């Protein structure tokens, strides 16, 4: 199911969403239930963590090995999906006449302007442009 | 080598092995169960000659307290040891001669639901009451006496 | 114990009994305090604490300050009032303040390491304060 | 130790079977401590490797407790060697291990034995029949060649014993011999099939 | 050269079926965010001490059924012989 | 680089029956003990309350 | 009418007891019988009329 | 052979003896019966030293390979099982078949084992991964 899946736009989207950093902070001691009872009798010694624990209201403190390896009702997964979801998208307009494509950032006239041949070769790749309209 | 006091609060802390403190422990104590017939036999071997009153043996222990195996096998030099039990008999057949009434201890020395003493609050401090030992003469028996 | 060793003590051991003696009370008051609020690898430190202490004692008496005869010393050895095994390595240069025999055992650890205490306090990240789990030793080399 | 660790550890099997009706007295006697139902009873009914065990163990703790009678200063070194003497020519009347290995008969016959030789050479002018023959060396040696042999075999069984109580017992699916009563319907079985 | 290498092979199994009744190994991840600066890690495997009083540690009573069988081969036969009726 | 340390209070007088402290020397500074703040206490206090209130 | 008194019309199928399959599935109880024994293998002596020594020996 | 006078007959299976085979190059008879037995007969003491017991049902055949210490034996069960000939232990269990295996025999290269069945198949094993590696389906019965 997942060596052969290739809906290479869904591995696009995951890509653009993975962590890139390893994240090292997920290795680090569990917090010293001593020092939540306030009474961490070993002081400086202690090898556990002497901070906050996560406050049990939020919904990630609340998780099962379960729930995270079959997919379902993961609370980081959630996370993640809601802000990849409330990233903005391009979407076609209603005019279904309309067939332009505004191009920006190509930077100042000269050395750093892109050609239009630049245009040509990356955009005929699609399809068959009617006109190319270049502004330096 | 380690302190003698070691297995002796290991052994004292487990305790019956009711408190759930020691909860991860009992798995080991069941496991340690194949060889105890091993622990028995390596204990028994070892058990004082009468003629000594107390004997220290080595112990090879489980850190956890679980079993107690005796390490030594307990050798002897024959003449030296068929010499010291035939001075036993020689004692032994003198005492039956000589004493009153022999009281034979009971068997069970403890009752059934009497609990086991603690070797270091009952037997450590109360100093052990001469072994069987024939007065070797120093003169005629100088050679083996000292 | 001095009934198991059958000389009598040799010469000037009413300059150590005392002392021995008090280690004795100590060692027996650490087997019977109780084991409850303390860790479970706790418990067992003042054993080899004191065990170190009266081991100690005995060496210092005979090597540093020389107030006990070879005799009495080699008797305290003898009455298991000092572990040779112990100051066979407070002889060795590199182990004149080791905790523990169990500290030097690299066979028994997981990766045949010695103890972290035995590291010198020099080559450490050296604000990390330790405490070994074999006898709560802080750092025994250097 | 070894009994206070043998104690504990035959205590831990019977409640990881949760027997909690049955009792282990200090003297390794097993009680049960309430009339039982055939449930119960059937439940109950520890084997061979338990009970060779426990009887071994109550052998080791009339020794054991012969010595620290001694040492208690409340026998002296005769009535204990006697009492060592007593032990190994009567463990079968002191112990019940007969019961779980009836070839432990060879040796009660041998330390019985042992007792009239040395007793008849011990009791002989005015020492005269009685108590008091501590001679314990030839009788003790027998139960420590009785160990040597059994040593192993309760190390398999208790460890038998011990791997079904962890892994549980796998063997559905082993192959039933045939024996007596059952010739007659295995030959009806493989006539029909052939 | 058949025998003895099918007779080492299942010497394996029968050593390894009667006992159940340093060293490193480098890594080249293929997560090239990596170790710092590393195409590579090395590791030092040491084997856990097994403690020998240790009862084992899990249930194996479990039964489950057999795997399916290898999927079917052709049935390969010789046309049918027509019976008749007085067959 | 091409590839300070605290002090301890020793007291190595091994007669001083209950002074001595060998290896057992703690730093100076060592701060034996742990305990948070009030207001981390009283942010940590509901915490296993809300915990407990499950019940 | 009476069924569980019947015979195998059906076929006996095995191949999935206690070991079988994969070695770490034998449980560590293990039977009287399955101790070492015989474990010096005799083999026939040389000269027994072997095969191709047989053949020769028209 | 030469004569027909009968040797020895030897008894120890409870019922029927329906495979025999004498070893190639051990001093050792091996048989197998309807009461699920395989049995090692030392001739150097005509006496069974070894059983092979994991058969649930009649043993059919067995074969004794060629150059190795390894007896494989059929069943009524649908399995041919492979045995150490020292140690008895069952190194492989073949449980490709879907009804009683009738035959089987052995040889030095590969297939090392082949097997014959009710189910109207033979089969070639690879004896050592213990899986076959061809079904020849040809037979009607
Ligand atoms: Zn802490
Ligand atoms: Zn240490
Ligand atoms: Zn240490
Ligand atoms: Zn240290």
């Amino acid at each position: 199911q997942i060596a052969n899946n290739m809906d290479q736009a869904a591995h696009d989207r995951l890509r653009r969403m993975g962590r890139t950093q390893p994240y090292y902070k997920r290795n680090a001691p569990h917090i010293c239930s001593f020092f939540v009872k306030g009474e961490c009798k070993r002081g400086e010694e202690c090898p556990y963590r002497h901070e906050k624990p996560t406050d049990p209201d939020d919904p990630l403190s609340r998780q099962n090995i379960r729930d995270r390896y079959y997919g379902t009702n993961d609370p980081v997964a959630e996370k993640i999906l809601n802000r990849a979801a409330a990233a903005p998208t391009l979407s076609p307009p209603a005019d279904t006449t309309i067939t332009t494509l505004y191009i920006g950032n190509l930077g100042p006239s000269g050395a750093q302007q892109v050609t239009e041949k630049d245009l040509n070769d990356f955009f005929y790749q699609y399809g068959d442009i009617r006109c190319l309209r270049v502004l330096t | 080598e380690m302190p003698p006091e070691h297995v002796r609060k290991v052994i004292r802390d487990h305790g019956d092995m009711t408190s759930r403190k020691y909860r991860h422990d009992k798995r080991v104590y069941l496991g340690a169960l194949k060889y105890m017939p091993h622990a028995v036999l390596k204990l028994l071997e070892n058990m004082p000659m009468p003629w000594e009153q107390i004997r220290d043996v080595k112990v090879l222990y489980h850190i956890t307290g679980a079993i107690t195996f005796v390490n030594d096998i307990p050798r002897v030099i024959e003449p030296v040891y068929m010499a010291q039990w035939g001075t036993m008999w020689i004692m032994m057949r003198r005492e039956k001669r000589d004493r009153r009434h022999f009281k034979r201890m009971r068997f069970p020395p403890f009752d059934d639901e009497e609990p086991p003493l603690d070797y270091a609050d009952n037997i450590l401090d109360v100093e052990p009451l001469e072994p069987i030992q024939m007065e070797l003469d120093p003169e005629e028996d100088g050679a083996v006496a000292e | 114990k001095l009934r198991r060793v059958r000389k009598s003590p040799p010469e000037g051991w009413d300059l150590i009994e005392p002392t021995l003696e008090q280690f004795e009370a100590k060692m027996r008051e650490a087997e019977t305090e109780p084991h409850e609020g303390k860790r479970k690898t706790e418990i067992n430190w003042p054993i080899f604490r004191i065990h170190h202490q009266r081991s100690r004692y005995v060496y210092d008496m005979y090597y540093k300050k020389a107030e006990i005869s070879r005799e009495l010393y080699e008797f305290c050895l003898t009455a298991k009032f000092a572990d040779a095994a112990l100051i066979a390595k407070w002889k060795k240069q590199g182990y004149e303040n080791l905790c523990c025999v169990k500290c030097v055992n690299t066979r028994d650890s997981n990766f045949g390491t010695a103890c972290i205490c035995r590291v010198p306090k020099s080559k450490l990240d050296a604000e990390r304060v330790i405490e070994c789990v074999h006898c709560g030793c802080h750092g025994c080399s250097g | 130790q070894v009994l206070r660790q043998g104690y504990n550890m035959l205590n831990l099997l019977i409640h990881r079977k949760n027997l909690n009706y049955l009792h282990l007295d200090y003297n390794f006697n097993l009680k049960p401590v309430k009339t039982l139902t055939t449930k119960e009873r059937k439940k109950s009914r520890f084997g061979n490797a338990f009970h060779l065990c426990r009887e071994i163990l109550r052998l080791t703790k009339l020794v054991v407790d012969a010595h620290v009678q001694y040492r208690l200063n409340n026998v002296d070194a005769y009535q204990l060697a006697d009492g060592l003497q007593y032990i190994f020519a009567h463990v079968g009347q002191l112990t019940g291990m007969y019961r779980y290995k009836y070839k432990l008969m060879r040796q009660v016959r041998m330390c019985k034995d042992l007792k009239h030789l040395i007793y008849y050479r011990f009791n002989t002018g005015p020492v005269g029949k009685g108590p008091g023959c501590g001679f314990w060396a030839p009788g003790w040696r027998v139960w420590l060649f009785f160990l040597r042999g059994i040593t192993p075999l309760l190390e398999r069984w208790l460890g038998n014993l011990l791997s079904r109580q962890f892994e549980g017992r796998h063997s559905k699916g082993v192959a039933k011999t045939v024996t007596k009563q059952r010739v007659e319907s295995h030959f009806d079985l493989e006539l029909r099939a052939a | 050269d058949a025998t003895e290498k099918t007779r080492m092979a299942l010497e394996k199994i029968v050593n390894s079926k009667v006992a159940s009744a340093a060293q490193y190994i480098r890594y080249t991840p293929s997560q090239q965010n990596g170790a710092a600066g590393s195409q590579q890690r090395i590791i030092r495997m040491v084997e856990e001490q097994k403690d020998p009083m240790e009862p084992p540690k899990f249930k194996i009573n479990q039964k489950i059924p057999r795997a399916p069988p290898s999927p079917p081969a052709p049935v390969m036969h010789s046309p049918p012989r027509k019976m008749t009726a007085k067959d | 680089e091409k590839g300070e340390k605290r002090k301890r209070v020793r007291n190595d007088d091994s007669a001083d029956i209950d002074g001595y402290t060998g290896p057992w020397s703690r730093f100076i500074d060592e701060k034996t003990v742990a305990k948070p703040t009030p207001e981390l206490q009283k942010q940590m206090d509901e915490i296993v309350k809300k915990r407990q209130e499950k019940s | 009418m009476t069924t569980a008194h019947r015979p195998t019309f059906h076929p006996a199928r095995g191949g999935t007891a206690r070991g079988e399959g994969d070695l770490s599935k034998l449980s560590n109880q293990y039977s009287s019988k399955d101790m070492p024994s015989h474990t010096k293998m005799k083999y026939r002596q040389t000269g027994q009329e072997t095969e191709a020594d047989l053949r020769k020996k028209d | 052979l030469a004569s027909g006078q009968l040797k020895l007959s030897l008894t120890g299976h409870i019922s029927s003896v329906r495979a025999v085979k004498v070893s190639p190059r051990h001093p050792f008879l091996f048989s197998g019966g309807e009461d699920k037995q395989v049995k090692c007969w030392d001739l150097e003491y005509n006496k069974v030293i070894r059983h092979y017991h994991g058969h649930l049902s009649a043993v059919q055949a067995l074969s004794v390979h060629p150059s190795l210490d390894v007896l494989v034996t059929c069943a009524r069960d649908s399995t041919a099982r492979v045995w150490d000939m020292r140690t008895k232990a069952q190194v492989h269990c073949f449980a490709g078949h879907t009804n009683t295996v009738a035959d089987v025999v052995c040889q030095s290269v590969d297939p090392q084992v082949i097997t014959a069945s009710h189910d109207a198949t033979v089969r070639l094993w690879d004896l050592a991964a213990g899986r076959s590696m061809c079904t020849l389906t040809h037979h009607k019965k």
